[PDB]
């Protein structure tokens, strides 16, 4: 119901603290990391800077998802915005 | 790295306003940021224009091209101003 | 006598003048470059921690935490471009909701 | 392992965006984009560390690798 | 009607020449530059440099202006999609 | 001056990015951008210029704003 | 004898050589790094000199036009992200039509 | 600039093929381009690991960072290739 995803968008666009997990972004990145090359360790500080950037790239991402969203007529984000949004950002997989 | 200067100017500014130690590892970034933004198109013009020294009239240029509009402005200014107080200040 | 204080300058003129050369960005670098660069620096430094400041204040505190440069820094929109493509670490996101909601 | 992420989280990340109503494909779509992101800043990351003979990735390297990435991070050094 | 306009496309698509009467965009320029400094010259390769540069921006946001339309359901492209477009591609005036 | 810019010049230039109908209003609305985008290119053009104490602005120094811009162009040097 | 032949290459390892230095990039660039350098150079001009090549061929004419560079470019997939913020003077557009149309 | 050795590598790879001087324009674009790129990053490289000197594995470094995927392969096969008959091709 429109009132409550309101009212956490209130609260967690006042918040500053990451939304995710530590430990299982750090698994994701070790479990990355091992392709790349297999006797990689990372610092706590350079796992903390990829998450400050990750979740930083994703609301950005969000944004402009919603952008896209509400550029037809709706309130809810498909897939077909975080492409079409990724797509005139120039990213591709 | 420039949290002596950085409070030493925040002092100027707010004299009794502190800052957190994570804020001031930001103001570090920004510092050496624009830093390395500003060298960059100093060095830059310099070799377009073929002279093998950065004059302080690359680093004006350079403010002028990285920095916006009004805040770029004052940068001169400030700049200018710091300079020649320097060199008629030996 | 200082070359920063002969220059009326907070941040380092000297260390800015190291930096300018190890960098190997010139061959030679000039005498007023360091000072005209040291310069800007501290400008830019005191523009962005005035805002910021002021941030903190209108909050409730005394300590500027990464919220108020960021806060800061997004709301002057001149500094928002120079800072466009940077991300501030706990600095998070500036309120607001589409109108449409 | 990805699918550590979670809906929450990724309806709080989604809720910071600004996005109110959230269909149920995108918390997989997310994953996908997560993954590539950082696939691409880790692998530039490690080249970086490859370079100095360190065995350990440094917080400076996710620096360099996001400046190369166009992504400018404060707060880890400069 | 649907044929010509494909009909368009496919000639303007295969083409490679500057669709902007050169004249009137050297004078845009001329009438730009005094702006900056009143006693600017332009090369006339400087100028070329210019609309090349200028077209190619076009199309490219064009594309892109054209993807926020089909976004919606339509076919004709709006000001908001070149709008949507400039957003997400970081642009401001 | 830039009305000098034309409604066909417009449209072709639509065509060729491949857009099928376009709206009344677009032409000035593309008259808008195309202004905003050469004001900011010919600025740090003539920048460029007023650095090497030249009056004539030469390709190069379009090219130098171009790439300051992100937008690198091919063709007139390098 | 020749930097460029005892190298097997065509690309100026000379030219590079003096470049590498002149641009104020390092303090002392080492022997083996233009010879490097100039190899990628030469390598990555022949790639899509070669796609070029091909796409001039294909179309009925035995002269490159700048056409053909950018069909070539932007038809490898790999070579279009390199040159993606890359405009090709007189390059023209990649032909297409989105489906819905 | 290259137009020598561009077109010497053109009719290495196409014999019969030739070149227009605008087209050659462009060629010579690319190859200024791509070389301000890799030795900008080679640049940076050096001075992140405090090296006073541009080696060869900072081009190799910075190529595997700039060039994409299997392009990015070859680039250093072909360097790798080059260097060392260079540096037995006394």
């Amino acid at each position: 119901p429109g009132t409550v995803a309101l009212r956490e968008i209130r609260r967690y666009q006042k918040s500053t603290e990451l939304l995710i997990r530590k430990l299982p972004f750090q698994r994701l990145v070790r479990e990355i990391a091992q392709d790349f090359k297999t006797d990689l360790r990372f610092q706590s500080s350079a796992v903390m800077a990829l998450q400050e950037a990750s979740e930083a790239y994703l609301v950005g991402l969000f944004e402009d998802t919603n952008l896209c969203a509400i550029h037809a007529k709706r309130v809810t984000i498909m897939p077909k915005d975080i492409q079409l949004a990724r797509r005139i950002r120039g990213e591709r997989a | 790295s420039y949290s002596i200067y950085v409070y030493k100017v925040l002092k100027q500014v707010h004299p009794d306003t502190g800052i957190s130690s994570k804020a001031m590892s930001i103001m570090n970034s920004f510092v050496n940021d624009i830093f390395e933004r500003i060298a960059g198109e100093a060095s830059r013009l310099a070799h377009y224009n073929k002279r093998s020294t950065i004059t302080s009239r690359e680093i004006q240029t350079a403010v002028r091209l990285l920095l916006p509009g009004e805040l770029a402005k004052h940068a001169v200014s400030e700049g200018t101003k710091a300079v020649t107080k320097y060199t008629s200040s030996k | 006598k200082s070359r920063s204080s002969r220059a009326g300058l907070q941040f380092p003129v000297g260390r800015v003048h190291r930096l300018l050369r190890k960098g190997n960005y010139a061959e030679r670098v000039g005498a007023g470059a360091p000072v005209y660069l040291a310069a800007v620096l501290e400008y830019l430094t005191a523009e962005i921690l005035e805002l910021a400041g002021n941030a903190a204040r209108d909050n409730k505190k005394t300590r500027i935490i990464p919220r108020h440069l960021q806060l800061a820094i997004r709301n002057d929109e001149e500094l928002n471009k120079l800072l466009g493509k940077v991300t501030i670490a706990q600095g998070g996101v500036l309120p607001n909701i589409q109108a449409v909601l | 392992n990805i699918q550590g992420i979670t809906k929450p989280a990724i309806r709080r990340l989604a809720r910071r965006g600004g996005v109110k109503r959230i269909s149920g494909l995108i918390y997989e779509e997310t994953r996908g984009v997560l993954k590539v992101f950082l696939e691409n800043v880790i692998r530039d990351a490690v080249t970086y560390t490859e370079h100095a003979k360190r065995k350990t990735v440094t917080a400076m390297d996710v620096v360099y690798a996001l400046k190369r990435q166009g992504r400018t991070l404060y707060g880890f050094g400069g």
